[PDB]
């Protein structure tokens, strides 16, 4: 098949590899996570695009709405944790170890 | 008096005068004294390549009419 | 192709109008100061009222991005069922902004 | 090599991927995301698709990464080996998987994919007097009355939750 | 698998409408009026077998009749058509509603000539 | 004053369209027998290139179908000069 | 559990969108609608497991109208084949090859 | 069974309420004249 | 929480867990798990500690994970296949992706370290609506695909998971982490006999989901939380004892009770398959559960623990909780092995 | 070619915009009973070269900046959003003929807060970085209804292209069906693009304290090039001219008058009122810009199906 | 309920003129006699050929050329 493809399906992979290991902060997974969804946006509208299916040209939109709704929710929890703590760590959510 | 601010304004209005002249001037030269054509869709744009296939000057704006035909 | 040309030519012309107006100065050998905000190292306090209202602008720019097909979607020949999707989007944004209004979110910040 | 334009872009899209991923700090990231962003909305743009093009600038950029950025300097008070480290080897394997591809024309890693230019897929006839992007995105209210309803209603119910998780109470 | 057909040079060649886009609109409710039998045969060939080199006959028989067609409109009305399509082709976005009055000259002449 | 102008404007549309439909046989017709020619000369370059290599049939399809296939671009475009390439594919989407 | 609320109450909830050969706007067609359509025609009412077998060579049509794996390797070959003979010399490319043409309309 | 990695580990709270862990002062100088000091809640 | 918006919310869950199981369109799929998750997320969240938040937090970053693979999935499957219909999957990656999202939306083991932090951190109420209602829709989705499903993936998944559940059971002391390794040692078993026989797996998640809210409806029917808690309950009500006894002997899979009949009719489908050393291991393995759920038998009904002093002012009133269907589920729980032929309403 | 059409957009944006600057000087001078500058030279013709002068010659601040590169990034993107919106539109023939223009407008706008986001953040100053939030909060709040305003005002043109926008004034000026639109539309833009009586970042740190003269000098000039922009698209939308296509002077000239009169009238509006608190602005929008924008919207997307004139597609 | 009305206009007009804009647009496209034409109107725009069909023989209705009587009339359309 095509080459953008291949390069979309790194990126991805790459974005994936990036929230799978976190370094720090919350603020990073949840960065590499929402561009997970841009990767994904980019390869269904490619492919929708080439294989000229009219009616699923409005899936992306849907993608992008629900996923910045997931991002909202995922901002608010930061929020919360960083009110919590004083600061967004992923090293201070370990209470539910016990 | 009041009529002091006339020169700035005046210097304003030229030069936003200046660049939709030019843009109308450019289209207006560079495409054979007619208007730049509009492509919005994929049938005006066929349209477009086959007046530039048919021309025989490899130019979209050189267009040939009832003497080309036998 | 012309676009592009376009942006490149004010994206060069930006960067050359930000480098004569940072460097030119420093040319200039004029002195060193050695210069020893009301709050002097306060954190910065997290308020909770900026938040709301980045989220809500948010959400009700997803629900925005719904509503832009509408201009092409008016020439449908189902014009009954795209004039009551139409309206009951547009009813869903405003229960929205109700429902913000009513249990206090638009406060101190209205 | 103006023919591989797409091609190029979309290793600027990866490359900015790579520098993003590596966390070297929040707002950085976000800085990168927002370049790979605007990179793969010219992919999008070059591909043909003007509608999910400006989409994508209008709602992910201007929209949405805005409100990451805001949030981001609300938290992370302002002033590595790793970071640089994987940055590195992250454009080692791109680059080579370059290489790879275009020094014999085909690879295979999980699929097989060709190495030629992707100009290569396109269709060679004309749509008519309207764009297919434009008609099919039109077609929500028309024929996505159930999507309408499902999406819309998960959106009152975020606002909702949002006013609800953010009270305390 | 098998071995795709394709016609000969000599099949594919005619002698073609070499006008251009606005010489075409000038005249094309006309030439949808006069030349209808011809481009709805061809156009039914092509809907129905699918296949362009089933209806290659079918076209060049559409090329010959807008030929004719053409021929017909220079023998009686070349000045009005020509200062038509000239107004039709100076527009950017070739409208119809800025040669109003040259295009009722042209249908005029031709309705008393043709 | 804008209902009276877009019905007046829903007319002309209705008009330029039917103009459309009236020309389009044939460009219909042209561009069947100019896709022909393309394959065509592409088969017939193809058999003068493709002769060393054993075990190569010209012009075979790769499909286990004789129903007709709208080429590919590349199989139209793909033997010429990257210039036709440009302005053939990206020819619309770059046009200003 | 897959509970068909849809056929159970004669609604059409997401059926148009779930194949690119269905109902399209403005009648516009898909770049494989009629190998996807003869697939179709194959695996209606036979079941999973005999359409995986029977008419198999329809998939296998549809699959290269979707990806065009062969076609774009078919291009590589004759591409591979040009760029050696020209480059060792015993190849000169056409006119209408290398723009000089005039294109038909 | 307690081990040796398991020797911090407390029991959770009984009602499972762990404990929460001021306003911003801002300093108005005299950049007539007046200086401020203001203790701002937002 | 105004009760107007959690039953709006409730109903919300419940919406996202009917969209997605009756819909037809992948994307449709994916709509009904994010209208879910998004709408579980404050039912966590009622009580506003940090204990709630984190492990809201955690819920949310695997949740979201799973998602995007999910997605991930499907537009391989699309890029193979040109279509959105909910079937058997056209690329072994899409199948694999698809499997491991459902995996970890599931909870199954290796993937399975959110789900005791996370029901410690939330209330009994909502553990029980996450443990119970939110399987409902991936066993869906995998009752869809099995035509797709690698069988060495979802074996070493099942058998990873029981392994891990019982072993990872034995250790605790609070009773939503055993109630959440229960829970991962019963999916195992569940994913396990999926490939063969769907219909068991229909069978073993009806008799588990009664089970477990059997269970959780007596935990806070007594508002015990902790092991010794629930020790106390001897000297406030015996009844309460009593039915703890007798649900956690049938959660064990002990004969006659209703807990049997899954395991035994899992045994039976795998056995027609030629597959004995399975079965086998699995029986030896639920053998862990079977214990530590024995072991608390022992510290809350047959033994009597020393109480306190103010068990005399909580006898001195009466229970007003809506204890709702806790008749039922008990009896449905513990006397359902002579109606065992029922299992073929579900085929 | 073309690169001649670029340089005369961009070069005469730049010398507006000078002028512009002695033009509000000057009127608002002989608004408050003064004169503004005439010492200069005549008329105050040279006062914009030799502030330009005086302000490319001035010592920079030097900052403790948290990072130099955004530091750099921001002036980079203030002035490549503000020269960019300027290609499609209509005069009376874009430069870049764009099939959505307005949605590219509306995406370049939105694009345009991150300048303000990267100076608040590139400073030290944790003050600047408070205004600078605020600021960012009341430009995408008002983002909000310039997208519900252009949506609406848009189902009476039937496309995103801004040359059909003159085709749909042929007849009648767009601003007598839809005038509240229109006010509502005038105020969003004034409080897009920060100015008075909006302009809070005036009023009692801003977010660009830190900044050098010349930095600062282009900020200032790339806020002057939004306002020309945004009112030129303001007459474009509501108060379309004649244009002849054999005369295309005629629509220059035409439009060029009419912007030039909307321009006057926001440097009228900024001498004329106190300024709004923060949340007297929210108020403003939130609670009385918002419902009755989503009510017009209602009313213009039902309007045209019962009145039998929905705008042709192409 | 008319007192109402009174105080809710005096206090928040901008509220009762948004929810009598909301009323109108919601009520009057379901009274007004011009939504057929729109329907109509939408409906009649040739966007794709019109194919034709294969004369068999009993099709009275279809004309055999565009200036045949028989077939779809607009000259509704070019009156109303
Ligand atoms: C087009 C928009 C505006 C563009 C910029 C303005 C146009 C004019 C540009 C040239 C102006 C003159 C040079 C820059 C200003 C120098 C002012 C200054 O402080 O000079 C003293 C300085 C230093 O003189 P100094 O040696 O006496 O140092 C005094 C300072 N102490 C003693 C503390 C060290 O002069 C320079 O830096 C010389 C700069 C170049 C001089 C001109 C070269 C040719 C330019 C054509
Ligand atoms: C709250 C929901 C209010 C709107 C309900 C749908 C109204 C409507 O126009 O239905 C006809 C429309 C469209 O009908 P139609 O007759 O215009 O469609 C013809 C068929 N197509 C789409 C190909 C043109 O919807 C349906 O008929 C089915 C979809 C909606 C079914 C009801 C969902 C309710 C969900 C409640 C939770
Ligand atoms: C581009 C063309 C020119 C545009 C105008 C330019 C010149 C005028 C400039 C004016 C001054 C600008 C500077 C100040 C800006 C800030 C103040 C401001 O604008 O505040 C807005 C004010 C703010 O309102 P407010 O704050 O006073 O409201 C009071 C609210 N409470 C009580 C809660 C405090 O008004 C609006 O928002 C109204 C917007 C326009 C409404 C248009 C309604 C049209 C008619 C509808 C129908 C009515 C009849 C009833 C129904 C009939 C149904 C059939
Ligand atoms: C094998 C599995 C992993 C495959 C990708 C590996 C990329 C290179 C990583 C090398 C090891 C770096 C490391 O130690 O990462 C740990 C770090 C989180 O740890 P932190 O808190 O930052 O610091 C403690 C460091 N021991 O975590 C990170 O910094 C994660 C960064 C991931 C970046 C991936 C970039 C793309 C890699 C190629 C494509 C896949
Ligand atoms: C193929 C299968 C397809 C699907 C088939 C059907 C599947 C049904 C699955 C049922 C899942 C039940 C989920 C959990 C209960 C949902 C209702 C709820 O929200 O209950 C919690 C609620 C919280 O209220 P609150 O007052 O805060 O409680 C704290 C204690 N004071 O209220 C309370 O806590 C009140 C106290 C009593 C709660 C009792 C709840 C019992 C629910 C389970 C009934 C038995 C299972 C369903 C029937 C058999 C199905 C197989
Ligand atoms: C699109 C249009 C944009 C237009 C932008 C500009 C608008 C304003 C145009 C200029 C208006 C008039 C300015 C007059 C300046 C003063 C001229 C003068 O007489 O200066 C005299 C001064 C001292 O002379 P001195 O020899 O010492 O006198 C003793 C003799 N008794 O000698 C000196 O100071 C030295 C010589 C100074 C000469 C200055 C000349 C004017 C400079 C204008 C710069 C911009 C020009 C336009 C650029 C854009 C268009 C090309
Ligand atoms: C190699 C040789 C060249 C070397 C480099 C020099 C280049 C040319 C620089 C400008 C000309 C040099 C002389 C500058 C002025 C000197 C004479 C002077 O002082 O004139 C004073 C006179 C006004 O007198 P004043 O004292 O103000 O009295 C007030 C009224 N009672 O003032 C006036 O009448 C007006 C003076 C105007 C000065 C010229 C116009 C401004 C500069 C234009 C060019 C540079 C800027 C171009 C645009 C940049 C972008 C904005
Ligand atoms: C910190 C980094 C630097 C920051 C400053 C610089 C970047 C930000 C400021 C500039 C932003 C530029 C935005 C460019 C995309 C805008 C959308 C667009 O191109 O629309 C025009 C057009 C679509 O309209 P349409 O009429 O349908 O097309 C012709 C159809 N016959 O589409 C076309 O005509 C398509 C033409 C071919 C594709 C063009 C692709 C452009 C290059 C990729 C994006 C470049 C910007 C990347 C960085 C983003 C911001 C970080
Ligand atoms: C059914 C029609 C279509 C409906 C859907 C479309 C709606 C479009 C408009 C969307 C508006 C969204 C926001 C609405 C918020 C209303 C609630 C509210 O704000 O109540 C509080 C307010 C009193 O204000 P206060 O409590 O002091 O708040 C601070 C501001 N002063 O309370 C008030 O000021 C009283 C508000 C309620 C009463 C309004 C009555 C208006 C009647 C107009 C004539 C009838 C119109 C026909 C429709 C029936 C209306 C009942
Ligand atoms: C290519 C560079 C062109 C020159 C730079 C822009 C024009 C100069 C603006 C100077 C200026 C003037 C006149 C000015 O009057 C003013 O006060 C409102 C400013 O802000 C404090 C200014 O920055």
């Amino acid at each position: 098949m095509s080459l953008v493809y291949m390069n979309i399906m790194m990126a991805f992979t790459v974005s994936l590899t990036g929230l799978l290991m976190y370094r720090s902060h919350l603020m990073s997974s949840l960065l590499c996570l929402e561009g997970m969804m841009l990767s994904l946006f980019i390869l269904a509208t490619l492919m929708i695009l080439n294989s000229h299916f009219t009616l699923a040209s409005m899936m992306p939109i849907i993608l992008l709405v629900f996923a910045a709704c997931e991002a909202a929710l995922g901002l608010s929890l930061l929020v919360m944790v960083s009110n919590t703590y004083g600061t967004d760590y992923v090293q201070n959510l370990n209470l539910l170890q016990c | 008096m009041w009529f002091e601010v006339l020169p700035g304004i005046a210097v304003m209005g030229v030069c936003l005068f200046i660049p939709g002249m030019a843009t109308a001037r450019i289209h207006r030269f560079s495409n054979g004294g007619r208007e730049k054509r509009v492509a919005h869709y994929s049938y005006q744009w066929y349209l477009m390549e086959r007046d530039r296939r048919v021309s025989g000057v490899n130019r979209y704006y050189v267009s040939k009419g009832l003497e080309n035909i036998d | 192709m012309n676009l592009m040309i376009t942006l490149l030519t004010n994206f060069t012309l930006a960067t050359l109008l930000v480098t004569i107006a940072f460097w030119l100065p420093q040319l200039n050998v004029y002195s060193e100061k050695t210069s020893p905000d009301p709050m002097g190292s306060a954190r910065l306090p997290f308020s909770m009222k900026f938040f709301l209202v980045a989220i809500t602008f948010l959400l009700f720019d997803l629900e925005i991005a719904l509503l832009l097909p509408l201009p092409w979607a008016s020439q449908t020949t189902n014009l009954n069922t795209m004039l009551t999707m139409a309206l009951l989007l547009i009813f869903l944004l405003a229960v929205s902004l109700a429902y913000e209004w009513t249990q206090k979110g638009l406060e101190w910040t209205e | 090599m103006m023919t591989y334009i797409v091609f190029i872009l979309s290793i600027i899209f990866v490359m900015g991927f790579v520098g993003f991923s590596s966390k070297p700090s929040p707002i950085y990231g976000g800085l990168g995301l927002i370049v790979s962003g605007g990179v793969g909305c010219g992919i999008v743009l070059n591909f043909g698709g003007s509608f999910l093009g400006l989409m994508v600038f209008l709602i992910y950029l201007g929209g949405m990464m805005v409100v990451f950025g805001y949030t981001t300097a609300m938290a992370t008070e302002q002033y590595n080996k790793v970071v640089l480290g994987t940055f590195i080897t992250g454009l080692l394997m791109e680059f080579l998987m370059v290489y790879y591809v275009l020094k014999d024309k085909e690879v295979e890693i999980v699929f097989k994919f060709n190495g030629m230019g992707d100009w290569v897929i396109y269709d060679t006839g004309d749509s008519g007097f309207f764009s297919e992007e434009a008609m099919g995105i039109a077609a929500l209210y028309s024929y996505g009355t159930w999507l309408v309803i499902v999406t819309g209603w998960s959106l009152l119910i975020g606002v909702v939750v949002i006013m609800e998780i953010t009270r305390g109470n | 698998p098998g071995i795709v057909e394709l016609p000969s040079l000599e099949d594919l060649k005619v002698q073609e409408v070499k006008v251009s886009s606005s010489v075409l609109k000038a005249a094309a409710h006309h030439y949808g009026a006069q030349c209808d039998k011809p481009n709805k045969e061809f156009m039914l060939c092509r809907w129905e077998e699918k296949d362009p080199r089933r209806c290659l006959e079918e076209g060049k028989l559409v090329n010959q009749c807008a030929l004719e067609f053409f021929r017909q409109i220079k023998r009686h009305c070349a000045e009005p058509f020509t200062e038509y399509w000239t107004c039709i082709d100076y527009s950017g976005l070739q409208l119809f509603r800025r040669c109003r009055k040259e295009q009722a000259q042209f249908d005029k002449c031709v309705l008393d000539k043709l | 004053s804008m209902m009276r102008w877009n019905r007046e404007r829903r007319r002309l549309q209705i008009e330029d369209f039917e103009a459309r439909i009236a020309l389009m046989p044939l460009l219909q017709a042209e561009k069947d027998r100019r896709v022909l020619q393309m394959l065509r000369e592409n088969l017939e370059e193809e058999a003068t290139i493709m002769k060393d290599v054993p075990g190569w049939k010209v012009g075979e399809s790769v499909f286990h179908t004789t129903r007709w296939v709208t080429p590919m671009m590349g199989e139209l475009y793909g033997l010429r000069t990257g210039e036709e390439i440009l302005s053939s594919t990206y020819g619309f989407i770059w046009y200003t | 559990p897959f509970f068909d609320v849809q056929k159970k109450l004669g609604v059409d909830l997401d059926h148009w969108m779930t194949i690119q050969s269905a109902e399209q706007p403005h009648r516009i067609p898909a770049r494989c609608h009629a190998f996807e359509k003869e697939w179709i025609e194959c695996a209606h009412g036979i079941g999973s497991i005999r359409a995986e077998k029977e008419c198999k060579i329809e998939f296998e049509d549809f699959r290269e109208c979707l990806l065009r794996q062969k076609t774009m390797k078919r291009l590589n070959a004759i591409k591979r084949q040009r760029d050696k003979l020209i480059k060792e010399g015993k190849y000169t490319p056409p006119p209408h090859h290398s723009g000089q043409e005039d294109l038909r309309p | 069974y307690p081990t040796k990695e398991t020797a911090h580990w407390k029991p959770p709270p009984w009602n499972d309420v762990d404990p929460p862990k001021s306003n911003l002062t801002l300093n108005f100088g005299p950049q007539g004249v007046l200086r401020l000091v203001m203790e701002l809640s937002g | 929480m105004n009760p107007i918006i959690l039953i709006i919310i409730l109903m919300t869950v419940m919406l996202g867990t009917i969209i997605v199981m009756i819909s037809t369109h992948w994307l449709l799929i994916w709509i009904g798990f994010e209208m879910n998750m998004l709408a579980i997320i404050p039912i966590m969240m009622k009580k506003h500690n940090p204990r709630a938040t984190e492990a809201s937090t955690k819920y949310f970053l695997t949740q979201s994970t799973a998602s995007m693979l999910l997605m991930m999935a499907i537009i391989i499957n699309l890029m193979f296949s040109g279509q959105w219909t909910v079937m058997k999957l056209f690329n072994p990656m899409a199948s694999m992706l698809m499997t491991m999202a459902l995996a970890m939306k599931l909870g199954m083991a290796p993937f399975h370290f959110w789900v005791p932090e996370v029901t410690q951190g939330i209330p009994l109420s909502s553990g029980l609506i996450l443990l119970t209602w939110q399987k409902l829709a991936p066993m869906s989705v995998l009752y869809q695909i099995l035509p797709s499903i690698n069988l060495d993936l979802i074996l070493t998944l099942s058998i990873l998971s029981i392994t891990i559940g019982g072993w990872g059971g034995l250790n605790q002391t609070q009773l939503r982490k055993i109630m959440a390794y229960s829970s991962i040692a019963h999916m195992g078993w569940m994913t396990a006999v999926l490939l063969y026989n769907p219909t068991m797996t229909l069978l073993n998640l009806i008799i588990y989901i009664i089970m477990t809210s059997t269970m959780f409806t007596l935990f806070m029917a007594n508002s015990t939380t902790t092991t010794l808690s629930l020790s106390h309950t001897w000297n406030k009500a015996p009844i309460m004892t009593i039915l703890v006894l007798i649900t956690l002997l049938s959660m064990g899979g002990l004969p006659p009770l209703s807990g049997f009949m899954p395991k035994w009719m899992i045994i039976q489908e795998m056995t027609k398959n030629d597959s004995i050393i399975l079965p086998t291991l699995m029986a030896i393995t639920a053998l862990l559960n079977l214990y530590f759920y024995m072991r608390l038998t022992y510290s809350t009904a047959l033994t009597m623990f020393p109480s306190t002093n103010n068990m005399k002012m909580k006898w001195q009133f009466p229970t007003t909780k809506r204890m709702t269907l806790l008749p039922t589920m008990t009896v449905l729980s513990t006397m359902l092995l002579p109606l065992t032929p029922i299992l073929s309403i579900l085929e | 070619m073309f690169m001649i059409n670029v340089l005369t957009l961009i070069i005469p944006i730049l010398l507006a915009v000078a002028f512009l600057t002695l033009v509000e000087r000057k009127v608002l001078g002989y608004m408050q009973f003064r004169k503004g500058p005439n010492v200069v030279g005549p008329y105050g013709l040279l006062q914009p070269i030799a502030d330009a002068i005086k302000l490319f010659i001035k010592e920079p601040l030097r900052p403790a900046t948290s990072s130099i590169s955004m530091f750099i990034l921001a002036p980079i993107l203030a002035l490549t959003l503000a020269l960019t919106m300027w290609i499609p539109l209509p005069m009376p023939y874009p430069l870049i003929n764009m099939n959505l223009g307005v949605l590219f407008m509306l995406a370049m706008s939105s694009l345009a807060v991150y300048s303000i986001l990267w100076s608040g953040w590139a400073s030290n100053s944790k003050y600047a970085l408070i205004g600078a939030l605020r600021a960012v909060a009341q430009t995408i709040s008002y983002e909000v209804t310039l997208a519900i305003i252009l949506l609406s005002v848009l189902l009476m043109n039937g496309s995103f292209t801004l040359s059909t926008l003159i085709i749909t004034q042929e007849q009648v000026w767009l601003i007598f069906p839809a005038w509240p639109l229109a006010m509502m539309w005038f105020i969003s833009t004034l409080a897009e693009t920060n100015r008075a009586p909006f302009d809070l970042t005036e009023g009692e740190s801003g977010f660009n304290v830190e900044y050098a003269a010349g930095p600062f000098a282009l900020f200032f000039m790339a806020e002057y090039a939004n306002i020309i922009m945004m009112n030129i698209f303001t007459t474009t939308l509501f108060l379309g001219a004649f244009h002849n296509p054999y005369m295309p002077e005629l629509y220059t000239i035409n439009f060029t008058i009419k912007s030039l009169l909307l321009s006057i009238t926001f440097l009228w509006i900024r001498a004329s009122y106190p300024r709004f608190r923060y949340d007297q602005l929210m108020h403003l929008l939130w609670k009385n810009f918002l419902p009755l924008t989503l009510a017009l919207c209602m009313w213009h997307v039902s309007l045209p199906i019962l009145l039998s004139s929905i705008p042709p597609q192409t | 309920v008319a007192a109402f009305l009174k105080n809710v206009w005096a206090k928040e007009p901008v509220l009762v003129a948004s929810f009598a804009i909301a009323g109108l647009a919601v009520i009057l496209p379901t009274l007004s006699p011009y939504t057929k034409y729109s329907l109509m109107i939408n409906r009649a725009t040739p966007y794709n050929y019109p194919v034709p069909l294969r004369d068999d023989g009993n099709m009275p209705d279809v004309p055999s050329h565009p200036q045949d009587p028989q077939g779809p009339s607009l000259e509704w359309l070019k009156r109303l």
